[PDB]
């Protein structure tokens, strides 16, 4: 097939990027730095929302330092009009590299949180390993769902740039605003109208950023105390459930790359 | 030293109760005989500087209207303005003005003495280290001492292991220590009001007391200082405006940055509705001093609200409701009095500076900026601290600014 | 036949930015686009590329749509300016083009040794030169018989002994029976191995057809030098009978000029009466026949 | 004077910077909003300008310069400045005042409408002592991104390629600005039997934006120390920009 | 005056020597070739005419001084090769930008940004400019004053081929009032109606130094023949091939003929008389072969 065709480029590609083998090794000392912190301060809330903190700055960041110049950077570097020669279609050349860039990101966590796994159950003695493959496996299998939104996200600026230095701009610009403004700006909204601007509304406004709909995921049985949590403590205002939460981080992802192949085709 | 019948009392009433006319006396008196005696205000018995003024000795005695000038300053023979002996039962000083170097009342081992809307001022010249005390009471069980004023005495209302005992709206002005408490077991003391004083309450080893409605404005260094109280009662205390200084003695206390509360070694003490407000500390939690009942306090104007150099976690709201503190950016969704997220007044930065006072030029830098954000993302690397869930979005102290 | 296209008039905007060419092309010839480097050559390239859409008329790339995969895996495009992955090999990233158009795995050793590659083969793209990218563009072209080649100016950045063997490359690919288009801007040199050419401008193509044919058709001056004969005085004698133009030089070295309707009995004269020395025949090239094109269209 | 010609070039390019005028303008909206929450709800307020200055002043200087040598040299402008009437010094001090004057603006728009935002929301601010604090602060946040200035010039003439000169202005701000008071607290909190903490504010010295905090918190040295400290931050790293820019 | 009179020097990195004996000698009003491959052989050189570089063990006397003084580089153009200047700059603030530093008067950038045809895409951003509109900017500073020595480090590079006619009559304008140039191309075919003596020199040394009539006279090169519209090889190539002088038979109706142009070119000039083609291009040996020559005769 070519979508795999040239995923297996981008596997090939995104690994010797030297730049993310420093912040996904960063991710890694990281995770076993915070995981052997969460053992010695023996708590067990405040190990999780850490490392869903900690990966709420890193996985978006290996993202968007992927992906930011996968569509310009393959234009202006000429190479992008040369591949419509090839037998592909724009929905080929694009699903690859999410397919591509995923499987990198997919590899990033698993290093990263997988490290995490054995400084855990290698430290803390008598640990019910069944609670933690359970814990650990959810951090898995949704901090590459975090990452594939803002691998969506970055495709969707480069569809739309036709220059890489303005495709870094834009990617610096995402990741501000999706992982510490929008933070900020609902935190600025509740503390100057005091928790009175809507009492009903203001938790639905938590499923309109998916680094927050990934803190649910991942705090929604550890949940413990309120000052650990901040402004994520209105998802307890949130009547959904958790398989909810799962699905609405893939339509954060599907909508993102229906919008990211919808600009691609009129490229 | 004279008697008291050797002046001219003019009698208005035969039944022990005597009236002196107005115009001034001289010498020490002193009372053996339970006379009821009252004064015109003209009555200005001002001894020559030396003994005690009117010593009492027989039980009831209903001391009234006098003023009282310039008696000695010996504090190891008591050179006293009243002295009351332990025989001198149920004695009444109301009403009464003191200007001397010395102990304006001095009691020991009295019952049922009321010392009550005196003026005591005591000293101008003397280094607050001779001046004598205000109203010094030593191991009396059941007084009555209210509404009085003593200005410029030496550390204020002294009390020496006196059971028990009420202290009701009385005027603490330009003294070393406000009230002073040394083993003072089952006290009370109620809306008392010190003003520009080196530690407005010296509450030290007494337990059981009750601590209600009292007023501190613009005292030095300490704002309330309990050293080793235990089971006792915190209720309504407005302290406002500790400023930094020293003692001039540090005899048993040491200089402060500004308190406006010191804990030392207190384990169990309710500690509620109170207000401190414009200080440099607003509460300083010693190590020694866990587990007790923290909960809807003001925490207004305070440069850095708790001090609690520890690691143990310490949540202060008993019942579910907390404190109001004046830098919490907090929101209220659900409708009650209560706070939605808990608040940590301290940091790990903020443990820092305490540890180290060189990190004070660091505290500008952005790399602690970054490490302030790094704890609110981080919850890991906060120590356990002195974080309370539910506090108060409104001021529960409207009534204790007036 | 190759490429047919006929009454392409591509507009968008209503810029119309070309304009009615019928360009056919030959199971063998070797075309030649030499418009601008602006909207008039560039966008007939995108129409037998596949990746445009013709507005107002038809192009049939090998008999079919030109946006069909079964098509695609026998175009071969050299694109202009292609830095192409600079933190994969030589190749690597020609392996991975081989699997897209699906040409067998084999030809990438034997493409990165027949272009002149093998020396910086399973080396960064970043380390290498501009003309070794090229090399590279070019490897990527010929994979898995391309049944119709499209070069993008393939000798710009490109050494003067390689564009020499490029073009022995290119003729080694006529007579393999493929079609070669040369969207060029480096029109002197490469009038030996094209075999039409086609001149356009401002959208409509001005001219096609051989290299006799434009020069026929187009009446431009042959200039013709002859130094070293034995005198000139007699024989600018012998050329103020014609009436075109001379100039000496050293000896005798008259640059006369005919205007291709004297030049055959012209140099009857030179062989039965002198002893010339050096005469250069320079027919009207490529680049003066363009210098008239675009003079003519304006 | 070529010093100045190849300056107003850098002014022409600096101004037209779209990486420079988003940063610039978040510059200036964040001393707005720092000025705001300073006077409705003075030292308290130009510390945490102090903070702001600290975080960008130094991005801008590394947003400005970290192309200056190398981004000409792949450009291909470099190599053709050389071969005009230049020296190699006039180039450096050259792009120094042009790059310079840009965020000696920068300020003025920045600063100047922060002071604009005290002067006219405190109502009694009493301004003898509001344009001495601030001119104190126009004038030491103009000399810390001059610093950084000077150390991008330095960074930049050492690499070859435009890509590895932002991957060092990047680590030359993280090193400068949040490592080594890292790891000032490191040597703190986990060293103290052989660390004496006197030594501690004689270290500050070593770091131009802890020099640059010192003289708007007004400490063992005066303050005229630290003015000459600061510029001999500048004087040092142009002449060490000088040393590299002459070897390529 | 000479202009550039590299006297013998050797140029070296470490122990190996890039550039070895260079002996270049330019006159007042030539026009050179600096031919050459991409690498550190023409490239070195290149920088030694400027003040780029020293000279190892030699001197060069740039207009009779050393290249490095500011006398000099006032009146000396010099176009790189891949040049991308400040793209957020305009066209006419480059170049008024340009002539600032050479000490050039402001009213010669109007006149300059006319000459290279510049008038209608000036004042826009260099970022939308095209890769000959940077050539033709590239050109115009080098023109800034009057320039005594021009260094056009491939001037003819993204051009389109009615400019570089409109280039190289620049140059007939230039060299005519005493401006000797240096060119350092590749697009070999053209330039050789121009240059006056080529300097085709190889990875270290330098080969050949000489005009095109004694570029040809020295290396004994075969003289090409081309015809058109006549019919095949059989009744053509048994006529040379067995007589000593090789005939590469090229595609239908253009088979080019080469011979050693002793006795046998007046026998190719008897062909075409008798069994007349049409286009019938006879060429002298080109830059193009003249280079393929000395490039085989040094490896
Ligand atoms: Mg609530």
């Amino acid at each position: 097939n070519q979508v795999w065709n040239i995923a297996r480029k981008e596997l090939s590609d995104g690994l010797r990027n030297r730049w993310l083998l420093a912040i996904s090794l960063l991710f890694a000392v990281l995770a076993v730095g915070i995981a052997w912190l969460g053992a010695a301060a023996s708590s067990i809330p405040a190990t999780i929302a850490s490392l869903a903190s900690l990966a709420t700055f890193l996985m978006p960041l290996i993202a968007l330092l992927l992906a930011y110049d996968a569509i310009v950077g393959e234009d202006e570097g000429g190479t992008l009009m040369l591949l419509l020669t090839y037998p592909l279609g724009r929905g080929q050349i694009l699903l690859g590299k999410f397919v591509g860039h995923g499987l990198i990101l997919a590899l990033a966590v698993l290093i990263g949180f997988g490290c995490a796994a054995l400084a855990i159950a290698l430290l803390v003695e008598g640990v019910e390993l069944g609670m933690l493959f359970w814990a650990f496996g959810r951090f898995m299998i949704s901090s590459t769902l975090l990452g594939w939104v803002f691998l969506a996200f970055a495709y969707v600026l480069s569809g739309k740039v036709n220059e890489k230095s303005s495709a870094a701009g834009l990617a610096l610009g995402v990741w501000f605003l999706f992982v510490l403004v929008f933070d900020l700006v609902l935190l600025a909204l509740l503390v100057l109208s005091e928790g009175k601007f809507n009492p009903e509304l203001l938790p639905w406004l938590l499923l309109l950023n998916p680094t927050d709909i990934y803190r649910l995921i991942n705090l929604s049985g550890f949940e413990g105390s309120g000052s650990a949590m901040g402004v994520l403590s209105l998802g307890a205002d949130l009547p959904v459930p958790a398989a909810v939460l799962w699905l609405c981080l893939l339509a954060w992802i599907g909508v993102s790359l229906l919008l990211a192949y919808a600009i691609f085709r009129r490229r | 030293a004279p008697q008291s019948i050797t002046t001219l009392p003019l009698q208005p009433d035969g039944e022990n109760r005597w009236r002196l006319p107005a115009g001034e006396y001289q010498g020490q008196f002193t009372i053996e005989q339970p006379m009821q005696l009252r004064c015109e205000p003209g009555a200005v018995i001002q001894s020559q500087g030396q003994g005690s003024s009117l010593l009492i000795s027989a039980p009831d005695v209903l001391v009234e209207g006098c003023t009282l000038y310039e008696w000695g300053s010996d504090l190891t023979a008591m050179d006293s303005a009243v002295f009351i002996l332990p025989a001198a039962e149920r004695a009444q000083i109301s009403n009464n003005r003191m200007r001397g170097p010395g102990f304006g009342v001095f009691v020991d081992g009295t019952r049922d003495v009321q010392v009550i809307g005196n003026e005591i001022d005591g000293d101008a010249g003397v280094r607050s280290q001779d001046r004598g005390n205000g109203i010094h009471l030593f191991a009396v069980s059941g007084a009555r001492v209210l509404h009085n004023h003593v200005r410029n005495a030496r550390d204020g209302i002294y009390i020496d292991t006196s059971n028990g005992n009420h202290l009701e709206g009385n005027v603490i002005e330009d003294v070393r220590y406000g009230v002073h408490y040394m083993f003072a077991n089952e006290n009370s003391l109620i809306d008392n009001v010190t003003r520009r004083t080196r530690t407005g309450y010296a509450l030290m080893q007494s337990r059981k007391l009750t601590v209600t409605g009292n007023r501190s404005e613009q005292d030095q260094n300490y704002g309330i200082l309990m050293n080793y109280i235990t089971y006792s009662t915190i209720t309504g205390n407005f302290v406002s405006d500790v400023q930094r200084g020293d003692t001039g003695g540090d005899s048993m206390i040491s200089g402060g940055e500004g308190k406006a509360l010191f804990i030392y070694n207190s384990l169990f003490n309710t500690i509620e509705n109170n207000h401190f407000e414009k200080s440099s500390l607003g509460i300083h939690l010693t190590a020694g001093s866990e587990d007790n009942r923290i909960s809807g306090n003001a925490f207004v104007g305070n440069q850095q609200q708790v001090k609690y150099v520890a690691s143990r976690t310490q949540e202060w709201s008993v019942d579910g409701r907390g404190n109001y503190w004046s830098d919490y950016l907090g929101w209220d969704r659900n409708n009650d009095g209560l706070g939605d997220i808990a608040y940590e007044p301290n940091d790990n930065v903020d443990r820092l500076l305490w540890l180290y006072p060189q990190v004070r030029l660091l505290m500008n830098s952005p790399s602690i900026e970054v490490l302030r954000w790094v704890q609110r993302a981080f919850p890991v690397i906060k120590s356990p601290g002195v974080q309370d869930s539910h506090p108060l979005m409104k001021l529960p102290t409207e009534k204790l600014l007036t | 036949n190759a490429v047919e296209i006929q009454g392409v008039s591509q507009r968008y905007g209503s810029m119309t930015v070309l304009h009615d060419l019928n360009l056919n092309l030959g199971e063998g010839e070797v075309l030649g686009l030499f418009g601008h480097n602006g909207a008039g050559k560039t966008t007939s390239m995108k129409l037998i590329l596949g990746l445009l859409s013709p507005s107002e008329g038809q192009v049939k790339v090998l008999g079919r749509a030109p946006n069909d995969p079964q098509v695609r895996r026998q175009l071969g495009y050299l694109p202009e300016n292609v830095t192409f992955y600079p933190q994969l090999s030589g190749r690597e990233t020609l392996r991975h083009f081989a699997r897209l158009k699906g040409a067998a795995l084999t030809q990438v050793d034997e493409l990165l040794e027949q272009v002149g590659l093998a020396h910086a083969a399973d080396r960064r793209v970043k380390t290498y030169s501009k003309g070794m990218r090229q090399r590279l563009g070019l490897a990527q072209a010929l994979l898995g018989e391309p049944r119709l080649l499209l070069l993008d100016e393939p000798t710009v950045g490109l050494d003067p002994i390689a564009t020499q063997d490029l073009y022995l490359l290119i003729d080694r690919l006529r007579q393999r029976g493929t079609s070669i288009i040369l969207c060029s801007h480096v029109l002197p040199g490469v009038e030996a191995h094209i075999n039409r050419a086609a001149i356009l401008a401002k959208g409509c193509l001005q001219a096609v057809g051989s290299l006799s044919q434009l020069r026929a058709e187009a009446g431009l001056p042959v200039r013709i030098r002859a130094s070293g004969i034995s005198e000139r005085d007699s024989w600018l004698q012998r050329w103020t009978d014609a009436g075109h133009s001379a100039r000496g030089l050293s000896e005798s070295s008259i640059e006369v000029v005919a205007v291709n309707g004297h030049k055959l009995v012209l140099l009857r004269q030179l062989l039965g009466e002198g002893e010339p020395e050096d005469i250069e025949i320079h027919q009207p090239s490529l680049e003066d026949l363009y210098r008239y094109y675009m003079e003519r269209a304006g």
